């Protein structure tokens, strides 16, 4: 099994479809996703942009996803 | 320098493009616009053919840009009708204008395959601006009004063509990357409209048509920036 160092990179990775090492609200979306109103996705992909990004580029970089 | 903010509620793109109920999240489409994983076939080469997909909510920039990768495909040397790229004050869902409503107040830009007033300048690429007044003048390809335009084949290319529209400090310019090369930043100047004024709140929206001819119109992915000055905040 992964150490925690390895898990959180294979987390991160799980949802960079476009393998750019960055984490849009669209790939949010399919991490997020019967199915919920398209109100509380918003509401969610915006408190996770609000939280992690700091340079406010609407991308979250491994650096902001993890913290430390 | 501008800096650049990524809109996830204002874009789309592959490959779980669509939601297990068939939504495109946050965009609606209309006509027969058909969205899957990988893409929309915004028309079919199927006779007269209309669709449009837009953004659900208006997008308040006062500077942005947006980046449209799109395949044309036909089975012949001439295709028809097009594919049109808008910022509007209204959605367009239905229309005779590329797949939408006529007298848009905003900007349109027609990827226009079809010769309609045979002046032999197809493919072409025209800008259009509306005020809500004008009706497009199709039979002559907008060159009444056409505010910029340039001729670039964007049909049946190896790759994606790819279209960056930007909108700076007043200035609406169209890069398009003509699909030669895998490279998704090889882009070449198309055309520049200088002291443009365009809604302060707007739509987005992509949409095509066909007419006799019927050629593919797929979109791969739209994807939307806000544009900040150097000097300011986002
Ligand atoms: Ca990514
Ligand atoms: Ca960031
Ligand atoms: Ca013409
Ligand atoms: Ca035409």
């Amino acid at each position: 099994e992964m150490s925690p160092q390895e898990l959180q990179l294979h987390y991160f990775k799980m949802h960079d479809y476009d393998g750019n090492n960055l984490l849009d609200g669209l790939e949010l979306s399919t991490a997020i996703t019967p199915l919920m109103s398209e109100d509380e996705l918003i509401n969610i992909i915006d408190g996770v942009l609000r939280d992690d990004d700091k340079n406010n580029d609407g991308y979250i970089d491994y650096a902001e996803f993890a913290k430390s | 320098l501008p800096h650049r903010r990524f809109e996830y509620k204002y874009s789309f793109k592959g490959p779980h493009l669509v939601q297990s109920d068939g939504t495109v999240p946050f965009w609606a489409h209309a006509g027969n616009a058909i969205p899957s994983s990988d893409q929309i076939r915004v028309a079919p080469s199927l006779k007269s053919q209309r669709g449009s997909v837009w953004t659900k909510t208006k997008a308040a920039f006062e500077n942005w840009e947006v980046e449209v990768t799109f395949r044309v495909t036909g089975r012949g040397r001439i295709g028809a009708d097009g594919l049109a790229i808008w910022y509007a004050e209204n959605q367009g869902l239905e229309g005779p204008v590329f797949g939408s409503a006529d007298l848009w107040n905003g900007v349109g830009i027609f990827f226009d395959s079809f010769d309609n007033d045979g002046k032999k300048n197809n493919p072409a690429i025209v800008i259009i601006g509306n005020n809500g007044q004008i009706h497009y003048d199709h039979q002559n390809d907008g060159a009444s009004q056409a505010l910029a335009s340039c001729q670039r084949d964007f049909r049946n290319k190896p790759y994606p063509v790819r279209a960056k529209i930007t909108y700076y400090q007043n200035t609406l310019t169209v890069m398009i990357n003509n699909g030669f090369t895998p490279d998704k930043n090889d882009y070449e100047f198309c055309a520049k409209v200088e002291n443009m004024i365009i809604p302060a709140q707007g739509h987005f929206g992509i949409s095509a048509a066909t007419g006799g001819l019927a050629d593919d119109h797929d979109v791969l992915s739209f994807l939307t920036f806000q544009l900040t000055e150097p000097g300011k905040e986002p």
